[PDB]
RNA sequence: CCCGAAAACAGGCGGCCACCGAGGGCCCGGGAAGAAGACCCGGUUGAUGGGGCGGGGAUGUAAGCGGGAAGGGAAACCGACCCGUUCAGUCUGCCGCUCCCAACAGCCCGAGUGCUACCGGG
RNA sequence: AGCCGAGGGAACUCGGCAAAUUGGCCCCGUAACUUCGGGAGAAGGGGUGCCUGCGGGUGUGUAACCCGCAGGUCGCAGUGAC
RNA sequence: GGGAGUAGCAGCAUAGCCGGGUGAGAAUCCCGGCCGCCGUAGGGGCCAGGGUUCCACGGCAAUGUUCGUCAGCCGUGGGUUA
C-alpha cells in the first residue's frame, strides 16, 4: 500500500459561479475606535519598490524586493442608516434612513426612487431612529455607502454596498453615523498607513476545465496517453457503494469564485495620482499607462503583494480579523525606490 | 537602489531587473534583457549594432 | 447619413477577423467583413464590391489578406433604399 | 473560511406600481464573462467600437540616391559587400485626446378576483 | 494528427515502447577476428556559401562537359529549404 | 412504435471569392477574372469486361449522402460505312 494525501481541498465546494460580482462581507472584526470597518475600491495594476524590512525575522534592516499592487479609491458617498434588533434566532432589519438628494446615476443600480421625500421628512425620520435607538431595544446600526465611478471615468452605475461600525456602544455608533450621513468619506479618514488588511474580490474567470488544471490530477502513463485517456481520471469510484462519491474529481467551472485573503499590509495611500517620498512628488502611473488601465488621478492604495481579480474589478478590503501575534508596526516603511518604467 | 550597466548594449537598467552572470575565473557580466544574453552567447557583434553604444566607438573608430 | 454624391473614404479593419477563423479561410471571411462593415457604416441595403478590391484582398492568397483596407465608397439612392458601390483607394 | 430564502414558520427592511400600466425582455456597440443559456459595460443627459492625431512598446537602421570596394577591361563600365542620408522603416489582439463614421429604428411580455372566521382600528 | 520547451538526462517502464540523435560530397585515418574473399561507409577527425580572377583534360573551337588554385566578403548557422 | 429529429454526412487530395446571366425559385447550373490542386500521374492511348452508359432537344415525381434550373436519372428522336 502507497500512501498519499488527496488531490484538492474541500473546503472550497461546491466550486460554483459567484453569486455577485459585487463581495459580500460574512464577519466583521471587533475593534475599540469608532470607525467605518472598511473601504472599497478598483484595480489599477502591480510594480514594484525596494524598502527597508521592518517586520520581524531575518532580514530585518535590509534593502529588500517587494511586489506591489495599486487600488484606486475614490470617496464614498453615504446615502443611508439602518438599524438591527434581535430576533429569535439572529439579527434582524429594524428600520431603514436615506438621504433626500441622492446623484442622477444612483437611478441606474436603484430604480424606484422616491418622488418628493423632502430634507424636512428627512429629519422627521432620522428623528424617529433616534427616538427609537435611545431605549434599549437596538442592538446594531450600520451605514449604507455607494461608490463614486464618475470621477475616474470608469462607468456611470453606482455599486450599493452595507459597512459595519467598532465599538460597542449603540449611541456612539449612532452619533457617528449622524454626523457622516449624507456626505462624502475618504480613505484617509478611515484606514491607517502600516495596518494589515483582508482583501475581497471575485476572482478572476477561467471557464470550464479538467481535473488535471481544476484538481491537480496526474497526467496518466504515455500508453494511455495513446490510448487515449491521458487527462483522465482512472475510475469513478469501487462497486460498493454502487454510486459515484461526490468526492471524487470532476470537470466543471473554474474560476470566478468569492475569495477572501488574510494580512496584507497596507504600505502607502497616495493622494491625486501623487507619492511623496523625500519631499518630491512623483506619479505611480508608470510611462505608457497601466495596461489594461489608464491613469490613476484621485487617491490610490498600494497594497503588498497580491490580491485576487481582474483589472477593473470591485475590491473590497477590512482589518485584519485574524492577525498574527507580532504584527509590525503601524508606520509608512522607508521607501527607496518606486518603478514607474513601462509595464507592456 | 543602484542602476547597473549591461556589458552588450551599455544601458542603464533599473534596479530589480537583469542577470549577473559569473565566469568561473571571478569575471563577472551584467545583462539587462534575455535579448542581450543571447546575442552574447550567440556571438553577434554589437560594434555593427546601430542601438548599442559600441556602434558610437566603431564610428569613432573608423 | 452620409450624402449621396459625395465619395467618403474609409478603412475596414480587417485583423479584427483573424483568428477567429482558420487561415485558409481568412480571405472568403474578409470579403464577407468588408461588406457587412461598409452596410453598417454608409446605412445602405445593397453594396457592390469592385473586382478590385477583390483582387487586393486575394493578392497574397487566401492565408494573407491584408490587415486595413483603404475603400472609396458612392452611395447611390434609387427606389428608397440606398445602394453602395466600393472602390480601391 | 466556502455554499446557502425550496429554511413548507418557503424570512426581515426601504422604496415604486397596481387594487392605461411600474417594471422586465428582444434589438444595437462591445468584454474584464462565456460549450448553448447565463454575467458585465455603454447606447447622443454618450468616448462603446472604428478612423485621425499623439504616448509607450517589438524588431533592428528601409527603398532610392550618392560615394567606396578584392580585381577585370584600351576606355567607358562590371562587381559580392561597406559607408552616409538613418534609433531609421514596418507593425502594435496597450494608453490618452478628438463626435469624423456607426451605437438608429422598432418590437414583445406584464400585476387587477371572491367566500367564511376575522383580526386592529372606523 | 503535428511544432516548441528552462535545469537535469532513462531516476520511466517487463523491456529506452515512442520520440530524439546521425545523415549528401571531398580529404586524412581505420581494430579484434578471418573460410584471406572480408570485416569496412569499421570507428574517429577536418572542410563545404557568394563574389573577383588564374590555371588544366578531350576537343579546330573564347562551342559543350568535367578536374584544381589564389584572393575578398556576409551571416547564429553555407549537403542552410528538399 | 420508443431509441431520435439523435449518430453519421471530418481524418487518406482542408477551395473557393468578385461581377454578370438563366430561371417561380440558385452556397451547389452557365460566362469572365482572381485564387488554388495533380504534374514518370488525378495528364494522353488502349485490352479484357460492361452493353447503348454515346449525340441533340425537352424535363425534374423518384435517384444523387444536402440543393439543384444540372446530370452516367427520366422522355422523344438519332448514331458505328474497310
Ligand atoms: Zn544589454
Amino acid at each position: 500500500k502507497i500512501h498519499r494525501p488527496r488531490r484538492g481541498s474541500l473546503a472550497y465546494s461546491p466550486r460554483k459561479r459567484a453569486k455577485s460580482i459585487v463581495p459580500r462581507i460574512r464577519s466583521w472584526p471587533k475593534d475599540s475606535e469608532v470607525r467605518m470597518l472598511g473601504f472599497a475600491g478598483y484595480k489599477a495594476g502591480m510594480t514594484h519598490i525596494l524598502m527597508i524590512d521592518d517586520s520581524p525575522g531575518l532580514t530585518k534592516g535590509k534593502e529588500i524586493f517587494v511586489p506591489v499592487t495599486i487600488v484606486e479609491v475614490p470617496p464614498l458617498f453615504v446615502y443611508g442608516i439602518r438599524a438591527y434588533k434581535q430576533g429569535y434566532l439572529g439579527l434582524e432589519t429594524a428600520t431603514e434612513v436615506w438621504f433626500h438628494d441622492l446623484h442622477k446615476n444612483v437611478a441606474r443600480r436603484i430604480k424606484t426612487l422616491p418622488k418628493n421625500y423632502n430634507e424636512e421628512a428627512f429629519q422627521a425620520k432620522l428623528g424617529q431612529l433616534e427616538d427609537l435607538v435611545n431605549d434599549g431595544e437596538i442592538a446594531d446600526v450600520r451605514l449604507l455607502v455607494h461608490t463614486q465611478p464618475w470621477l475616474i471615468g470608469l462607468k456611470k452605475k453606482p455599486e450599493v454596498m452595507e459597512y459595519a461600525i467598532g465599538g460597542d456602544d449603540v449611541k456612539a455608533k449612532f452619533d457617528y453615523a449622524k454626523e457622516k450621513i449624507g456626505k462624502e468619506l475618504r480613505a484617509g479618514e478611515v484606514l491607517h498607513e502600516g495596518e494589515l488588511l483582508d482583501v475581497i474580490a471575485v476572482t478572476k474567470g477561467k471557464g470550464t476545465q479538467g481535473p488535471v488544471k481544476r484538481w491537480g490530477v496526474k497526467v496518466q502513463f504515455h500508453k494511455a496517453q495513446r490510448a487515449g485517456k491521458g487527462r483522465h481520471i482512472g475510475n469513478l469510484g469501487p462497486w460498493h457503494p454502487a454510486r459515484v462519491m461526490w468526492t471524487v474529481p470532476q470537470a466543471g467551472q473554474m474560476g470566478f469564485h468569492h475569495r477572501t485573503e488574510f494580512n496584507k499590509r497596507l504600505i502607502a495611500i497616495g493622494e491625486n495620482g501623487k507619492l511623496v517620498l523625500d519631499g518630491n512628488e512623483i506619479e505611480i502611473t508608470p510611462k505608457g499607462g497601466f495596461p489594461h488601465y489608464g491613469i490613476v488621478r484621485s487617491d490610490f492604495l498600494m497594497i503588498e503583494g497580491t490580491i485576487p481579480g481582474s483589472f477593473k474589478r470591485i475590491i473590497r478590503v477590512r482589518p485584519a480579523i485574524r492577525p498574527p501575534k507580532k504584527k509590525p508596526p503601524v508606520e509608512r516603511p522607508q521607501i527607496t525606490y518606486v518603478s514607474r518604467e513601462s509595464k507592456q | 537602489a543602484r542602476w547597473n550597466v549591461c556589458s552588450y548594449c551599455g544601458r542603464e537598467f533599473e534596479p530589480g531587473t537583469g542577470k549577473m552572470f559569473v565566469r568561473n575565473d571571478g569575471r563577472v557580466l551584467f545583462f539587462c534583457s534575455s535579448k542581450c544574453e543571447k546575442y552574447y552567447f550567440m556571438g553577434r557583434n554589437p560594434r555593427k549594432l546601430k542601438w548599442t553604444k559600441a556602434f558610437q566607438e566603431a564610428r569613432l573608430q573608423r | 447619413p452620409i450624402k449621396p454624391g459625395e465619395e467618403v473614404i474609409f478603412v475596414v479593419p480587417i485583423n479584427k477577423i483573424k483568428k477567429r477563423v482558420p487561415r485558409w479561410k481568412r480571405a472568403p471571411r474578409a470579403a464577407r467583413f468588408v461588406r457587412e462593415w461598409i452596410a453598417r457604416h454608409a446605412k445602405a441595403d445593397e453594396v457592390i464590391i469592385g473586382t478590385d478590391v477583390n483582387e487586393k484582398i486575394w493578392e497574397r492568397g487566401a492565408e494573407k489578406p491584408p490587415g486595413k483596407l483603404r475603400v472609396k465608397v458612392v452611395v447611390e439612392e434609387s427606389e428608397g433604399k440606398r445602394i453602395a458601390r466600393v472602390s480601391l483607394a
